[PDB]
């Protein structure tokens, strides 16, 4: 019945939206803005390269994302970043998240 | 012109609240003042007023007052009862103010934390 | 929610059942994790066999689970029931913890009949 204001599945984000119809009295209502936000405590500054620090400040301009730097691994959208490989060096192609990156 | 709401401790017998009009900080003195109700005065006899009594510390300035004790319910429901006076010392000469329960009531807001409570339900 | 199965399912003692719940036929759901939980009064899906392979101590042999990306389904296979199974249960993907899952509630019940003029 909730109203999706906004879904941010980069910053586990969701503002949703509830009109509570009170008691079914006259229009004495008051509407309802469910927040969410699941923030880490585990990944990187730069999400897409694991040789930063973690993360201490998660900042959520909420006018921003009620429309790049966004900090969860989305689920669906996967991501990579090439590494060295020494056989003989070989600069190689990683798949840093699994079950996303599936080539089928 | 100023107000103040009854006082919490008048609203614990919960017979009559009590509301006072303040008038001061003016000059000259023979101020009248009436008390609205969405736009319908009051009767004067409904109320009761000072005469303008001749201010302490602002030296050539007057004040006065005015009180209405409504009863505890007939404030307990909206009913903001404006209250009107009437001067020369303003540019359209009049003014008024009002009030209700929620003059304040400033963001009263339960913050919860919570852990090692398994609830059964998600988040 | 983008989850789907069967409600409620019941059967009697000693036979099997085949549960199959669906998902999106997405790439991630094609190719990850798919589990069958149980809950309680004390909170948390206690995992009882996953796609991955491990299966719970007390369902060795008891029952498996399988995955067709193809028909976008994974199906649960249970047999030899007990009246201790009866409960609530889920089926889901990815991690436990969040809900990209599915309730489902299970009865069993014993086989009457002993009644042979009946
Ligand atoms: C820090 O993050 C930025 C962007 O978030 C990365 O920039 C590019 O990332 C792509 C990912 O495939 C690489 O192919 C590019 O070569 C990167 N550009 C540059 C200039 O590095 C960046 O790689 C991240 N930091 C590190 C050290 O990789």
């Amino acid at each position: 019945e909730r109203i999706v204001l906004v879904d941010n599945k980069c910053k586990c984000a969701r503002i949703t939206s509830r009109i509570i119809r009170s008691s079914e009295d006259p229009n004495e209502d008051i509407v309802e803005r469910n927040i969410r936000i699941i923030v880490p405590l585990n990944n990187r500054e730069n999400i897409s390269d694991p040789t930063s620090p973690l993360r201490t400040r998660f900042v959520y301009h909420l006018s921003d994302l009620c429309k790049e730097t966004c900090y969860t691994y989305d689920r669906n959208k996967c991501y990579t970043a090439v590494v060295p490989l020494v056989y003989g060096t070989k600069m190689v192609e990683t798949a840093l998240t699994p079950d996303a990156c599936y080539p089928d | 012109v100023y107000l103040l709401p009854p006082a919490r401790e008048q609203l614990n017998l919960r017979e009559s609240a009590t509301i006072t009009c303040l008038v001061t900080g003016f000059s000259p003195a023979d101020v009248f003042v009436q008390w609205m109700q969405r736009g319908q005065p009051l009767s004067p006899e409904k109320y009761v007023t000072s005469a303008p009594m001749p201010e302490p510390q602002a030296p050539g300035r007057y004040f006065a007052h005015s009180i209405l004790t409504v009863s505890e319910e007939e404030w307990n429901t909206g009913e903001t009862y404006t209250c009107v006076v009437a001067h020369e010392a303003l540019p359209n000469r009049v003014t008024e103010r009002t009030v209700d329960k929620s003059t304040g009531k400033p963001t009263l807001y339960n913050v919860s934390l919570v852990m090692s409570d398994t609830a059964g339900t998600c988040y | 929610s983008p989850i789907f199965g069967p409600e409620e399912v019941n059967s009697v003692e000693g036979n099997s059942v085949s549960i199959t719940c669906y998902y999106p036929p997405t790439s991630v759901n094609r190719h990850t994790r798919k589990y069958w939980c149980r809950q309680g009064a004390r909170g948390g899906c206690i995992t009882l066999i996953s796609s991955e392979g491990y299966v719970s101590s007390k369902y060795a042999g008891r029952a498996n689970l399988t995955n067709f990306p193809e028909n976008g389904t994974f199906v649960v296979n249970i047999a030899q029931l007990s009246q201790d199974d009866s409960g609530r249960y889920k089926c889901g993907l990815g991690i436990n913890s969040r809900g990209l899952s599915f309730d489902v509630s299970l009865e069993v019940s014993q086989g009457p009949g002993l009644l042979n003029d009946t």
